[PDB]
RNA sequence: ACCAUAGUAGGCCUAAAAGCAGCCAUCAAUUGAGAAAGCGUUAAAGCUCAACAAAUUCACCAACAUAAUCCCAAAAACUAAU
């Protein structure tokens, strides 16, 4: 009857929500499906929250396409941080180097997506990097020492805003 | 080729389009043929090919429509023009199966 | 009418005008293919399809082209471009592997082409690949 | 001037197009250097709805208008001479341009009224029952104003009211 | 129908004829779209 | 195939704080005790005060002449206020907040006794004059389409314009009289006093050279 | 200049100029040139 | 999961390369200036998707009074 | 008329915010298609817009019910009018 796009985590497939109002209202067994799935997915041990393309036939069967996870876990990863910017472009979330976005990269080339497409690495790198600007990770050219004199003085700094963050949020949620 | 969809292809058997493409005459047949292979009314059914016959020395353009009624459909684009030639399929493939 | 008012080349037109040239010297093999409308997904399928024998796709407008090609040695293709098309780009060209493809989907026609210097209709191609 | 043929033939049909002879446009017109084929042939502000050899040339042979692009007239003359063509039917001139349909010719009906230089459509219009006095009056429009730029002999302007 | 003297289109659907030596607005989609023009 | 055109770029505008138009009061702070007489003079006739562009890019303009008051401001403000994205435009008063006192009698009264009493209070504004200026970041054309609405609920005649519209249509007023195919304008025969026709004219009307009438502003008078 | 016209399928007889004239060089050769062409044709493919 | 890296961790949860090994392209990439419109080369292709795209973005500014 | 596929459910707050309660960026694949201009959903899915290609007559604004005994000259678009 269509197509379903599910992210879905590694280990993780339960017979509720979201699987529970979207498979169940095209017709479709739920456990049949956590059981496929998490067949093909307790084989990556990474970890890794992954979109998934889900064809739900006219019968109520199914077939199921697994895709490279999201780029947005491969960069809170390669930064090391854990939720994104609240405001992007006017704070930074974490810092990555070349080598980050160029391993996302060559892990990515083998997505249904950028399959089909012939594109070399470069413009998957583009496509990262650009995903990376609005998640709030900042790249740079060669950073390593750098890196951890960042990391050293960034890290006490996001710390320093995420409490302040919290605080401002205890305080807002306190006054409304 | 939004109002082919519309009209529910399903009744057609077999649509084959034979022109010759260095004629200067052959305009309107070409129309007709990317009206048909289009994907709303290429997907109404599946139960119906659509060939493109392609000759250099033919000289003649012409489109041939079998359907289930028993009935060929056979109009020979040479001076219609491509929506005459689409309302005139339309009409005629549509009131009659 | 009033005096002429000559209209002026864009930096579209002109790098239109370049990238085409290119094309005519590049590729061996130059089909042309009326396009014709599919789904993204089969369009898809059939770029990679046409990946995989490494042969790629181009399309450019007829507003462009049609001045392009009649200036061009090639002029003899004017009549092919009239409707909708797709140009078939081949270097180092293998014309049965292209048809290939093409035979998999009976509504979309190969209708001229110049192979190395050779301007042919479809029964040159077939005889081209029978080769 | 191409007609299109359809054909019945034991379960198949065959349609095609067919070309016949178009007359050409008279030899040798006054004003060449004319962009606009009324006013190469000093036609401007001269044909009214009653010039029915000029009128009959642009229409069809069931007796709507042909288009412009086909035509070529200026904008303004198309107006004009559609306007004059509405109001040439309507005044019982190309009797001949009508749709041929062997039923209806049979059932008669009240005489055609004479009229001519009728602007609107007789269907369309309210009989006006209030009149009204000198000062506010309700006037009955004859002809139409796209040709108020006609040459006029007398030199009074047409009158398009009354 | 509703008389009015403005026309409008209410939706993409709505189109736009003169009948009866007067406007109009039909809808085929909603026909709450109607309109005649006074 | 369509060739681009090159868009139009707004490096150069400011944005300023409070972009939104200031609530305005509906009587004066120091309300006017002693009562005034009416002019009707100062809604008549060509506009001198605010006939030009200051700061922003668009306006609306009275064809007419008039009397705003609180409720149009508050229609204005109200309609303006919620129709602009706050970041990307401002918006200007041109006009002064309601001065003019205008009394009224109770309904029923007869004619003498003295004068009436304050109702409200009125800005004069004559044709000619910019009601409020809109800046921003903006084309014309968004600004254009929910500006006509304010325009068309004031009480005098009224349209939407940039300085582009204006200048053009200036230019366009003035080109129309040099233009003029006959011999006879308004002016020409009332300065000479021609036909003894200032007889029928207001003295005024030298000025006004045929153009204005009451409070009624016709553009195509020459 | 301009390229070819492309002769088709229902009738082409037409063989190209430069096939014939090349038989044609071919055929004047004596056949000590004959086994110098069949040499140096040998060698390069 | 949650992972920690600092030049002994960043290095030690990663295969990273030598600087001989990786590609020209990855030095080349603009990293924070998103390109401007007076910046690029009329004669380039991607000016002109540029301008494609600002003008996609002006007919999306002048739509916003759409009635239906 | 025509057509709609890519990172990607972009990052956040929220029970959920998947282009489209809100806040911030507004990059990036493909010849070409906005981190989306309207509809739509609980969140989607789904319809359209702008984009390619296909083509190309012209297209900015303009329209507004009514009274009381019985409508209220008759009529009329050209033979020459400062
Ligand atoms: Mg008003
Ligand atoms: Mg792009
Ligand atoms: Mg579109
Ligand atoms: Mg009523
Ligand atoms: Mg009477
Ligand atoms: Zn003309
Ligand atoms: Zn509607």
């Amino acid at each position: 009857s269509g197509m379903i796009r599910a992210i879905v985590r590694a280990g993780q497939a339960r017979p509720g929500p979201p699987l529970g109002p979207i498979l169940g209202q095209r017709g479709v067994s739920i456990n049949q499906f956590c059981k496929e799935f998490n067949e093909k997915t307790k084989d990556i041990k990474e970890g890794i929250p992954l979109p998934t393309k889900i064809f739900v036939k006219p019968d109520r069967t199914f077939e199921i396409k697994i895709g490279q996870p999201t780029v947005s876990y491969f960069l809170k990863a390669a930064a090391g941080i854990e939720k994104g910017a609240r405001h992007t472009g006017k704070e930074v979330a974490g810092l990555v180097t070349l080598k980050h976005v160029y391993e996302i990269a060559r892990v990515k080339a083998q997505d249904d997506a950028f399959a089909l497409q012939d594109v070399p690495l470069s413009s998957v790198v583009r496509s990262i990097i650009g995903s990376a600007r609005s998640l709030g990770i900042r790249v740079v050219k060669d950073l390593s020492s750098e890196e951890l004199a960042a990391f050293q003085k960034e890290r006490a700094l996001f710390l320093a805003a995420q409490r302040e963050a919290d605080l401002a949020a205890q305080a807002e949620a306190a006054k409304k | 080729a939004a109002a082919l969809a519309r009209l529910g292809l399903r009744a057609v058997k077999q649509v084959r389009v034979q022109f010759c493409p260095f004629e200067k005459n052959v305009e309107s047949t070409r129309t007709f043929l990317q009206a048909v292979s289009s994907e709303k009314v290429r997907c109404t059914n599946l139960n119906c090919s659509v060939i493109a016959d392609v000759r250099h020395d033919g000289s003649e353009p012409c489109v041939d429509v079998l359907f289930g009624d028993g009935h060929r459909l056979i109009m020979r684009g040479a001076h219609l023009t491509a929506q005459e030639m689409l309302t005139a399929f339309a009409s005629h493939i549509q009131a009659r199966g | 009418p009033p005096p002429t008012p000559p209209q002026e080349e864009t930096g579209l037109v002109r790098l239109l005008r370049r990238e085409i040239a290119a094309v005519f010297r590049d590729n061996r093999m130059i089909a042309v293919c009326q396009h014709v409308a599919l789904s993204a997904e089969d369009k898809l399928l059939l770029r990679h399809q046409l990946r995989k024998h490494k042969i790629l796709m181009k399309i450019f407008p007829n507003q462009v082209l049609k001045p392009f090609l009649e200036e061009s040695k090639y002029q003899n293709l004017l009549p092919l471009f009239v409707g909708h098309n797709l140009l078939l780009v081949s270097e180092e060209p293998k014309v049965k592997e292209m048809v290939r493809i093409l035979k998999g989907i009976p509504f979309l026609p190969l209708l001229g082409g110049c192979i190395d210097d050779t301007i042919l209709s479809r029964q040159g191609f077939i005889n081209y690949s029978k080769l | 001037f191409r007609e299109v043929v359809e054909i019945l033939d034991g379960k198949t049909t065959i349609i095609e197009g067919r070309i016949t002879e178009t007359p050409q446009e008279s030899p040798n017109p006054p004003n060449p250097t004319g962009q606009c084929p009324i006013c190469r042939w000093n036609l401007k502000h001269k044909y009214n709805y009653e010039d029915v050899l000029l009128l009959s040339q642009f229409i069809r042979p069931h007796g709507g208008m042909l288009p412009r692009r086909i035509t070529g007239l200026c904008q303004e003359e198309h107006l004009k001479i559609e306007e004059c063509v509405k109001m040439a039917h309507r005044a019982g001139l190309l009797p001949n341009h009508r749709p041929k349909l062997p039923e209806g010719f049979v059932p008669k009906s009240k005489p055609r009224l004479n009229r001519y230089l009728t602007r609107w459509s007789p269907r369309s219009v309210k009989p006006i029952y209030n009149k009204g006095h000198r000062w506010n009056k309700v006037r009955m429009p004859v002809g139409s104003p796209l040709l108020k730029d006609n040459v006029s002999y007398s030199g009074r302007p047409l009158l398009l009211y009354h | 129908f509703k008389t009015k003297g403005v026309l409008k289109k209410r939706c993409r659907d709505c189109y736009l004829v003169k009948r009866r030596g007067r406007w109009f607005i039909y809808c085929k989609t909603n026909p709450k779209h109607k309109q005649r023009q006074m | 195939f369509k060739t681009l055109l090159p868009v139009p770029t707004f490096e150069d505008v400011a944005i300023p704080e409070k972009p939104k138009l200031r609530f305005v009061e509906r009587v004066p702070l120091v309300p006017k005790v002693r009562r005034e007489r009416k002019n009707l003079s100062d809604i008549r006739g060509p506009s001198t005060e605010a006939t030009e562009f200051t700061e922003g890019r668009f306006a609306i303009l009275a064809l007419g002449g008039g009397y705003l008051h609180w409720g149009h401001f508050e229609m204005m403000r109200l309609t303006i206020n919620r129709s602009m994205d706050p970041k990307n435009m401002f918006a200007l008063w041109r006009v002064p907040a309601p001065f003019k006192p205008i009394t009224r009698k109770g309904m029923g009264q007869r004619m003498g006794g003295g004068k009436g009493a304050i109702d409200h209070y009125v800005t004069p504004v004559k044709a000619g004059r910019l009601i409020v200026e809109m800046g921003g970041r903006c084309e014309f054309k968004e600004v254009q389409g929910f500006l006509d609405l304010v325009a068309h609920k004031l009480p005098f005649p009224a349209k939407a314009v940039s300085r582009e519209t204006l200048e053009k249509m200036r230019k366009d007023q003035e080109e129309r009289e040099r233009n003029n195919q006959n011999p006879w304008t308004f002016e020409r025969i009332a300065t000479a006093n021609m036909l003894g026709i200032r007889k029928v004219l207001s003295p005024y009307d030298l000025t006004h050279k045929g153009r204005y009438w009451g409070k009624f502003y016709t553009p195509e008078r020459v | 200049e301009a390229l070819a016209g492309a002769p088709l399928d229902n009738a082409p007889k037409e063989y190209p100029p430069k096939i014939q004239q090349l038989v044609q060089d071919i055929a004047s050769l004596t056949l000590l040139e004959i086994s110098d062409l069949n040499e140096l044709l040998k060698k390069t493919l | 999961h949650a992972m920690g890296v600092n030049i002994y961790k960043e290095g030690q949860d990663v295969v990273l390369k030598p600087d001989s090994e990786y590609p020209e392209w990855l030095f080349e990439m603009n990293v924070g200036p998103p390109k401007k419109l007076e910046e690029l080369d009329p004669e380039t292709r991607e000016y002109w998707r540029l301008l494609r795209k600002h003008n996609i973005w002006r007919h999306n500014r002048l739509s916003k009074n759409r009635k239906f």
